[PDB]
């Protein structure tokens, strides 16, 4: 689980 | 269709007594914490001095590798104990004290949950901590205290072995979350109520935890706006208390009948920190 944004 | 008073009654009647809480920057800005997404004039200036192109670059590895000074400018501001919890923190502490808190999941890195007295065993600091740091070149780890003097002196901390920049264990975009995040696997199916306070629910995988509770579980959002999965895919037992987060929390405290216990908790913990 990797931190992400915008999707 | 549930109301805020319905949720307060579920708690008073102990029909809900295993509460999972998710929080974001919205619960820390009443404490004076600079929200990095909406910086104040002083912080904005200091960051602009080192050509921060946009707020999210503070937590991006390519930018950090090129120019770590904006991050360490922000890090200096978040020294442990330079801020005081606010009413939202103490409400969550009261939730714990009353035996209702299953777990508190936070995106914040100010450490104010711990300062308010919520035990570490009840907390998941999902986007990392300043308590440890890792060399960006050789991956050696260090206790966070090893870089604190440098950070407070406006120096970029460098690895004693390879001289690479040492980075606190804050989860940047593209990095793994800490293993403690995996407490969600058991916590969220066990929750009988989900509280969301002061977050935009735009960072993943944190935001998708809102969909991890069972569909019988009410999801109570205390926030300026209906956001994220709560907006995109509402469930029938969702409740939204839209407005200032502190006022929302205070309304819930009043419906619970916890106003005096709150007042007493605040005076007692304000006495601890003064
Ligand atoms: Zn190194």
């Amino acid at each position: 689980a990797r931190k992400s944004t915008g999707g | 269709k549930l109301s805020l008073q319905d949720v307060a009654e579920l708690i008073r009647a102990r029909a809900c007594q295993r509460v999972v809480v998710m929080v974001g920057a919205g619960i820390s800005t009443p404490s004076g914490i600079p929200d990095f997404r909406s910086p104040g004039s002083g912080l904005y200036s200091n960051l602009q001095q080192y050509d921060l192109p946009y707020p999210e670059a503070i937590f991006e590895l390519p930018f950090f590798f090129h120019n770590p000074k904006p991050f360490f400018t922000l890090a200096k501001e978040l020294y442990p104990g330079n801020y005081k919890p606010n009413v939202t923190h103490y409400f969550l502490r009261l939730l714990h004290d009353k035996g209702l808190l299953l777990r508190l999941y936070t995106q914040n890195i100010d450490g104010l949950e711990r300062v308010s007295g919520i035990p570490a065993s009840k907390l998941v600091e999902a986007h990392g901590t300043f308590a440890s740091a890792t060399c960006t070149v050789c991956q050696r780890p260090f206790p966070g205290e090893d870089i604190r003097a440098d950070v407070m002196a406006d120096r970029v901390p460098r690895c004693p072995v390879c001289t690479g920049v040492v980075k606190p264990d804050i989860v940047f975009f593209g990095e793994p979350l800490p293993q403690r995040f995996l407490l969600h696997v058991v916590d969220f199916p066990m929750a009988d109520l989900l509280l969301i306070l002061g977050t935009s629910l735009e960072v993943e995988p944190f935001a998708s935890l809102t969909e991890a509770v069972r569909s019988s579980v009410p999801r109570l959002l205390i926030n300026r706006d209906l956001v994220g999965p709560l907006a995109w895919h509402p469930r029938s037992r969702d409740v939204a208390q839209l407005g200032d987060v502190v006022h929302g929390v205070e309304s819930l405290v009043e419906l619970l009948g916890w106003t005096e216990e709150m007042r007493d908790l605040v005076q007692r913990e304000t006495g601890k920190l003064d």
